[PDB]
C-alpha cells in the first residue's frame, strides 16, 4: 500500500494550522516525502533538513535526518517503508498503535538550513503525525 | 620511495548518488522478495537501499534481485563494490532452517536491454556466477530499541564483457541483510 507523495514545502495546505499534517499508515505501507525541484513553472526554492524526531522532540521543536532539501535542479526525496524490523543497522522501525513524527527546524532560507531550533515545526505547523497501525 | 601510479576509474552504476527509486527487477513477486526503501548509511547520508529478510518463511525459496542495464562502455573488466548489513542468525527471533549469512552475485551481458520480470530464466547458465558472499560482520538488533554492527565491504570482479551492456543479478536463499550501496565501475 503506497500512500500518496507528501510534498514538503510551504504551498502544501495539509499541513494545518497547529496539528501540521496527520497520517495514518498501516505495517506493510510506504510513503514517499518529496522535496520538489524548482521547475520552468515556479519562481524562492524552500531549504529544509527533515528529520524523524521523538514526541518531546518534536514537542516543539528542536533537534540535536531523512531529507537534507538543498537542491533547488532536483526532486530530493525519502522513502519510507513502515515495517517492525529492518535489516539495515540504520533502517527506520515501527510499532503497531504507536506514533512517530518529522519536523524542520529550518525556516526556509539557506541560512537557517541548519538551524538546529525554530522551523518550519513551530512557525507553519510543518510537520507529520504518523499513527501507525 | 616516490613512485606513483595514477589509475582513473570510471563508474558504470552507482546507487548512492541517485535520489529517486531505483526500481530494480525482483523474482518472485512474493510477499519476501526484496525491496526497496530509503535508508542512511555510515556517511550518514540518505539512499536508496534494498532489503529482504525471509528467514523461517522462506520454504526452499530464492529471492533474485537484478539492476537495470547497465552499458559496458568500454569496460573489459568491471569491478562491484557492495556495501551490506547482514543480521547473525542464531541471534534473530523466529529465524528458521533456511537462515544463511550469505548471499550470491552473477551478472547476464546482453547486446539489448531485452530482459523482462521474467526473462531470462532466473537460474545459472544463462546467469554467470560472481561468487557467493559472507560476512566478516554481522549485525544484532533488537526491534526498535538498539543495535550493533559495521558495514561489509566486498568489491567482487567480472568478465571479460564483450556485449554492450549486462545487468548484475542477488540471489538470496535465506539471509537477513540491509544492500546499502552498490557501485560498477572500471579502471580505463
Amino acid at each position: 500500500i503506497v500512500l500518496e507523495p507528501i510534498y514538503w514545502n510551504s504551498s502544501n495546505s495539509k499541513f494545518l494550522p497547529g496539528q501540521g499534517l496527520v497520517l495514518y499508515p498501516q505495517i506493510g505501507d510506504k510513503l514517499d516525502i518529496i522535496c520538489p525541484k524548482v521547475d520552468s513553472k515556479t519562481v524562492q526554492y524552500e531549504y529544509y533538513k527533515v528529520y524523524m524526531v521523538d514526541k518531546d522532540q518534536a514537542d516543539r521543536c528542536t533537534i540535536k535526518p531523512l531529507l537534507n532539501c538543498a537542491r533547488p535542479d532536483q526532486d530530493v526525496k525519502f522513502t519510507i517503508k513502515f515495517q517492525e524490523f529492518s535489516p539495515n543497522l540504520w533502517g527506520l522501525e515501527f510499532q503497531k498503535n504507536k506514533d512517530y513524527y518529522i519536523i524542520s527546524t529550518s525556516n526556509g532560507s539557506l541560512e537557517g538550513l541548519d538551524n538546529q531550533e525554530g522551523g518550519v515545526c513551530q512557525t507553519r505547523a510543518m510537520k507529520i503525525l504518523m499513527k501507525v497501525g | 620511495a616516490g613512485h606513483h601510479h595514477h589509475h582513473h576509474e570510471e563508474t558504470l552504476l552507482n546507487t548512492k548518488l541517485e535520489t529517486a527509486d531505483l526500481k530494480w527487477v525482483t523474482f518472485p513477486q512474493v510477499d519476501g522478495q526484496w525491496e526497496e526503501l530509503s535508508g542512511l548509511d555510515e556517511e550518514q547520508h540518505s539512499v536508496r537501499t534494498y532489503e529482504v529478510c525471509d528467514v523461517q518463511r522462506a520454504p526452499g525459496q530464492a529471492h533474485w534481485l537484478r539492476t537495470g542495464w547497465v552499458p559496458r562502455r568500454g569496460a573489459v573488466h568491471v569491478y562491484a563494490t557492495l556495501r551490506f548489513t547482514m543480521l547473525e542468525c542464531l541471534s534473530l527471533p523466529r529465524a528458521g532452517r533456511s537462515c544463511k549469512e550469505t548471499f550470491t552475485v552473477f551478472y547476464y551481458e546482453s547486446d539489448a536491454d531485452t530482459a523482462t520480470a521474467l526473462t531470462p530464466a532466473w537460474m545459472e547458465n544463462p546467469y554467470i556466477k560472481v561468487d557467493t558472499v559472507a560476512a566478516e560482520h554481522l549485525t544484532r538488533k533488537r526491534p526498535g530499541a538498539e543495535a550493533t554492527g559495521k558495514v561489509n565491504v566486498k568489491t567482487l570482479r567480472l568478465g571479460p564483457l564483450s556485449k554492450a551492456g549486462f545487468y548484475l543479478a542477488f540471489q538470496d536463499q535465506g539471509a537477513c541483510m540491509a544492500l546499502l550501496s552498490l557501485h560498477l565501475f572500471y579502471k580505463k
